[PDB]
């Protein structure tokens, strides 16, 4: 491997996924379960070869990812002030907006449209499963158009992953420190 | 596996071996049982069977009869055991008229082969025939267990009215 | 091979483009459901049921929250709560309307079997064009994809009405300001 | 240690001391007669230990809940009554290891309808090994803490003595 | 409701009850409940006789349930 270099490699970190260094000291990335059964639990159709573990890993980490700089970005933005030009967000923090958001009606809108989202998603990763060249965490989306040579897109790639990792770490610290940077305990 | 096969590898006989009719535990519980134990005498196979039986008997003749006490009386003892020995006597009838009208032989496991070597050109039933080897299938064998079961019956009615007045006196 | 609307989704195989509003959103495959008579006729035959339902109501909360309603009939702003008022003083009005709208379910529930059958009637048609809109074709595809947007926005609308009036007990244009 | 039955996933053959690797076939069979015993025997005393603590119905209640006590509260004539069967069982098994093709734990004699086992049996037998085991293991322990600390296993549980 | 979501009929999604049926095989029953199934779906008398015994059972469990449990207004 290229990291821990004591173990030689899980069994399929070969490196054609992107961000690929080969740590993974308990070999999870062998797990012979196909988790789209987690939302199609049978087989359902005859062409669903299956999806590796590894695959499910990869959409599972860069979605992690990608909710995580989302959250630190609005975790640090509620500690810095920067309400919603409406009433009823007043000031409540962090730690405590989330719960007097969940009682005023509007965490449940929010759980809702996610949820839409991340069904239409999860259908696309059940495509993916049933076979479709659809890669992990790719949902085409590129409106702004900065995804184009190739090279760009690889490094970009790598880019998200790492800075998703960097992302969960900072949202851990975040929420267990309740924020030291910004605010106090 | 399959814990149920034909008897004797024979799908034609009316039995079957389950883990009850040829199981290990059967084979040596039966087998150390008096009536089929091994090197015992008919004799000796009624003693053991009558002493046995006039043991369990007394109990529930002297605990449930018409004399009973809830405290220990030498009249339901004495009761009990009367009882008993006179069920031991009754049983002891059956016995002697059953081998009276059951048997006609001396000396078993030698007759079957004789009338299977020399012919048994008879009126056939004594000569021929003959169900069962064992000696307790002989009028002599079959009078000698009815004489054991009685004695043994008295003795082990005895021994245990004993134990029943021990019990209610010393516990 | 994928779909327009949804470029990670591989095209739903029965929605190839003939439906007006076509754009391949069918993300749970619902398209290729084939039983309990369900197929993408009588998808497609309750989709304009709805779209037109949806239409009619929005239509009638807008009208009567802001011109008011017809003489001799209550007020309130609320529209699901001023049906109550409505039955409170003319029951036989209400009952009425439901009886015509189960005949005229029981009509359209068999006219979609029927035209599920012997394929001869498009889903939706019930053959009602008295002023000749939509005659000509050229014209009928633009008019069916108006009725279409405009069905499935007015779908939301009413439902999102229908939801406040039930929860703010409000009328729609109150909770706006 | 042996081409014989109990073998199991976690430790495979699990001879650690080598005490079947030098051992002929009746000390085997001896081994794993003496194994079967003990494992069968906790298994008994640790469903009558737990049962015992929550439930008691004979001798008028009595006969305090919590073992190592009520053992020396049995009228020590239902004691000897106990013993007298169990010899007469282990009589019994005595005689029932002088049949022809006896095996060492089997006094069933499924040896006589069971030639050419399957994985099921196997698999089996396996089961009642490794619940035996995990069954001395739970009674040594058992009684291990009775000993100790002088609570009952419910009883340790429920204050918390752990 | 939950219980009628059990067993296969037109997804590839529940039970089927000759698949269940065949794997419950045991060392003292031969071949089980292999055949049961086709005993079952071919046999209008089977089913009555199963049928009827369960419903004679519920009666009378339905008896002792009334009166043990009133379960009717001054009954
Ligand atoms: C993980 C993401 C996430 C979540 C869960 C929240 C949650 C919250 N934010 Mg928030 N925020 C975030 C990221 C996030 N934020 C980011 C990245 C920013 C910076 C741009 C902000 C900036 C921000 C401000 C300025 C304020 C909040 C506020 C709030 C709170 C009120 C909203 C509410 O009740 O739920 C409403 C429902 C939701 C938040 C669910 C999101 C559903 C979205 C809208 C669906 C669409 C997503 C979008 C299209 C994604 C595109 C990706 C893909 C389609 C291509 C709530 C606790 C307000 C507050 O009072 O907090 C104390 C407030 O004033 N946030
Ligand atoms: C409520 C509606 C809803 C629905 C239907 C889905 C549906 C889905 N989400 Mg999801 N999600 C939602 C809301 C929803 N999301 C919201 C509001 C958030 C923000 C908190 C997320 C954050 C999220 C992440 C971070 C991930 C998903 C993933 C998934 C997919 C797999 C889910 C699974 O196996 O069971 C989920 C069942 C669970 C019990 C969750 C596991 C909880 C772990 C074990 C403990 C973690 C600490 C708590 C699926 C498409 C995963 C995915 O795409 O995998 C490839 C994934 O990695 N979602
Ligand atoms: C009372 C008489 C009556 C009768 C006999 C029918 C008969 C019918 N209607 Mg109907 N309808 C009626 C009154 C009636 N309607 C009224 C008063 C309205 C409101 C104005 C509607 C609005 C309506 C719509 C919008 C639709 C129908 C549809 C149907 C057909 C499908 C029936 C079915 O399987 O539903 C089963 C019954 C149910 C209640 C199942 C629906 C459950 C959903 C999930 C409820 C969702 C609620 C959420 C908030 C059938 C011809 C459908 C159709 O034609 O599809 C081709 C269709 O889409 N109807
Ligand atoms: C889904 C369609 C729909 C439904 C269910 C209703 C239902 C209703 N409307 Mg209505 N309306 C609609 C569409 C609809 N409207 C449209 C499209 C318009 C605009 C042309 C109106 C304009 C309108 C007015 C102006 C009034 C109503 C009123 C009413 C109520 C009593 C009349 C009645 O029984 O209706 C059946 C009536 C006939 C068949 C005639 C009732 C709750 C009255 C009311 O009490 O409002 C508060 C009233 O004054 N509506
Ligand atoms: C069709 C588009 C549409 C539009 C323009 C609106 C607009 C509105 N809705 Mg709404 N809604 C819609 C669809 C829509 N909704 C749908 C489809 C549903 C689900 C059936 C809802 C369910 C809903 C609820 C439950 C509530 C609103 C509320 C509101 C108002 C507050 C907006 C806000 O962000 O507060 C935040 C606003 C006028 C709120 C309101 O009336 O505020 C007082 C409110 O409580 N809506
Ligand atoms: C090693 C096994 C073992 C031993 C030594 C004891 C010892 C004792 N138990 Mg006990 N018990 C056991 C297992 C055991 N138990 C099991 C497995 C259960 C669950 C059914 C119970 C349930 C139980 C209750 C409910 C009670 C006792 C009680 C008692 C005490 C009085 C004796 C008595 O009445 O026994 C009674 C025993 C039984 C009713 C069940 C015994 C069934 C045996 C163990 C299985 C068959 C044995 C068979 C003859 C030999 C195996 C054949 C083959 C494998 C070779 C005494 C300390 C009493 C007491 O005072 O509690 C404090 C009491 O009330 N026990
Ligand atoms: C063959 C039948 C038989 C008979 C007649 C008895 C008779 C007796 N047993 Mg007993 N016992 C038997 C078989 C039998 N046992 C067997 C097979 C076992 C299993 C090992 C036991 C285990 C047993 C225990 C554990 C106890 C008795 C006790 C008793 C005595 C009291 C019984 C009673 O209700 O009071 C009349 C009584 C002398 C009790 C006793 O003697 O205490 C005073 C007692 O504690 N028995
Ligand atoms: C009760 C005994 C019991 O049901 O144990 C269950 C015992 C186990 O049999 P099997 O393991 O072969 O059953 C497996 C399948 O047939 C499931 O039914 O069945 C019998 O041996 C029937 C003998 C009845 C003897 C009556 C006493
Ligand atoms: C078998 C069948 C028909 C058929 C067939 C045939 C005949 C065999 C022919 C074909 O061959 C096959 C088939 C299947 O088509 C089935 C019939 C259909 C059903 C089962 C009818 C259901 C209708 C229910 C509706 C539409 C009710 C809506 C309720 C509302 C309430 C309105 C409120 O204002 C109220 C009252 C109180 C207010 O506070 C607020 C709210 C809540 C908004 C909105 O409107
Ligand atoms: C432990 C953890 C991460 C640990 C990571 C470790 C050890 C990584 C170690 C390594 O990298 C190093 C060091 C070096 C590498 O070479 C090797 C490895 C091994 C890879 C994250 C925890 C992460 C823990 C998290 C994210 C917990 C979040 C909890 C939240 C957000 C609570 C939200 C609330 O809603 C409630 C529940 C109630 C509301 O009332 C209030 C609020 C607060 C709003
Ligand atoms: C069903 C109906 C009304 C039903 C109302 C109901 C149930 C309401 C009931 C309630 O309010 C009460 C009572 C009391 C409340 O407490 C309870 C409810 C339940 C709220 C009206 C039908 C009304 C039906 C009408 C008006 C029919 C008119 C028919 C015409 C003109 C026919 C013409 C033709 O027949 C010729 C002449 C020649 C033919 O060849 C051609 C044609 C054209 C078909």
């Amino acid at each position: 491997s290229k990291a821990v270099p004591f173990l030689e490699a899980p069994k399929a970190l070969d490196g054609s996924l992107p961000a690929d260094v080969g740590f993974d000291p308990l070999g999870l990335s062998d797990i012979g379960f196909d988790f789209t059964y987690l939302m199609v639990p049978t087989k359902w159709d005859e062409s669903r070869t299956g999806l590796s573990a590894l695959k499910w890993f990869r959409e599972a980490e860069i979605k992690h990812g990608r909710f995580a700089m989302l959250a630190v970005l609005g975790w640090v933005a509620v500690d810095m002030g920067l309400r919603l030009p409406v009433a009823k967000y007043a000031g409540y923090n962090a730690v405590q907006a989330h719960d007097v958001f969940v009682k005023s009606g509007d965490m449940t809108v929010g759980l809702l449209a996610i949820g839409f989202l991340e069904v239409v998603m999860g259908a696309a990763i059940y495509e993916m499963s049933k076979g479709s060249d659809r890669a992990a965490g790719e949902f085409s989306f590129d409106p702004l158009g900065l995804g184009k040579d190739p090279s760009k897109y690889a490094r970009y790639q790598v880019s998200e992953i790492k800075n998703g990792r960097l992302a969960m770490l900072a949202f851990g610290g975040i929420a267990t420190q309740a924020v030291l940077t910004n605010s106090g305990f | 596996v399959s814990f149920i096969k034909p008897y004797r590898q024979d799908p034609f006989v009316g039995h079957l071996a389950t883990p009850i009719t040829t199981s290990a535990f059967t084979r040596a519980y039966l087998k150390v049982l008096p009536a089929y134990r091994p090197g015992l005498t008919p004799l000796s196979r009624g003693a053991e069977i009558g002493f046995t039986h006039g043991y369990f008997l007394i109990g529930p003749f002297y605990t449930y009869g018409p004399l009973r006490s809830v405290e220990f009386s030498l009249t339901s003892l004495a009761a009990g055991l009367l009882a008993a020995i006179t069920l031991l006597l009754i049983l002891t009838v059956g016995l002697s008229i059953y081998g009276q009208v059951t048997y006609d032989v001396y000396d078993n496991a030698l007759i079957v082969k004789l009338v299977r070597q020399m012919v048994g050109s008879e009126r056939t039933q004594d000569l021929p025939q003959i169900k069962g080897t064992s000696e307790l299938d002989t009028v002599l064998g079959w009078q000698k267990f009815s004489e054991g079961f009685f004695s043994g019956g008295l003795i082990g009615s005895i021994v245990a009215a004993v134990g029943i007045a021990l019990y209610s006196t010393y516990l | 091979e994928r779909s327009k609307s949804l470029p990670f989704l591989m095209k739903p195989k029965n929605l190839d483009g003939s439906m007006a509003g076509d754009v391949g959103f069918d993300p749970l495959g619902l398209s290729e459901i084939n039983d309990v008579g369900v197929d993408l006729y009588w998808l497609r035959e309750a989709e304009l049921k709805h779209c037109r339902l949806g239409m009619m109501a929005a239509a009638g909360i807008l009208f009567v929250e802001i011109l008011g309603p017809a003489p001799g009939f209550p007020a309130g702003k609320s529209q699901m709560d001023v049906f109550w008022k409505v039955y409170a003083e003319k029951p036989s009005l209400i009952g009425a309307s439901l009886a015509a709208i189960a005949i005229l379910e029981v009509i359209s529930g068999v006219a979609t079997t029927q035209g599920r059958q012997n394929g001869d009637r498009a889903p939706g048609d019930y053959n009602f064009d008295p002023l000749g809109f939509g005659k000509d074709p050229a014209k009928f595809k633009d008019l069916q994809l108006k009725e279409v947007k405009n069905g499935r926005l007015a779908m939301i609308a009413a439902a999102g009405m229908i939801l406040q009036g039930v929860s703010t007990h409000q009328g729609a244009l109150e909770n706006l300001s | 240690l042996d081409g014989m039955i109990g073998s199991s996933a976690p430790f495979k053959n699990f001879d650690p001391l080598g005490f079947a690797a030098k051992a002929d076939q009746k000390t085997l069979n001896k081994y794993r007669e003496s194994e079967l015993k003990h494992g069968r025997v906790a298994m008994l005393a640790v469903l009558g230990w737990i049962v015992q603590e929550f439930w008691h119905p004979l001798y008028d209640g009595k006969l305090s809940s919590n073992p190592l006590k009520a053992l020396t509260e049995v009228p020590l004539i239902g004691w000897a009554q106990i013993f007298v069967a169990i010899n007469v069982i282990e009589y019994l098994q005595n005689k029932i290891k002088e049949l022809p093709g006896y095996r060492p734990g089997d006094y069933l004699g499924t040896w006589e309808w069971v030639e050419q086992s399957d994985e099921g049996w196997d698999s089996y037998q396996t089961k009642e090994l490794n619940n035996g085991r995990l069954a001395m293991v739970a009674i040594a322990g058992l009684i291990v803490q009775d000993l100790i600390t002088g609570q009952a296993a419910l009883e340790q549980i429920t204050a918390g003595n752990t | 409701i939950v219980a009628g979501h059990m067993y296969k009929t037109n997804w590839f999604l529940g039970h089927s009850i000759k698949t269940i049926l065949e794997a419950h095989k045991g060392p003292f029953t031969g071949e089980g409940h292999k055949g049961l199934y086709e005993v079952l779906t071919t046999s209008w008398h089977a089913q009555l006789a199963i049928n009827l015994a369960l419903f004679g059972s519920l009666s009378i469990i339905v008896a002792h349930h009334m009166y043990a449990m009133p379960p009717y207004p001054y009954i």
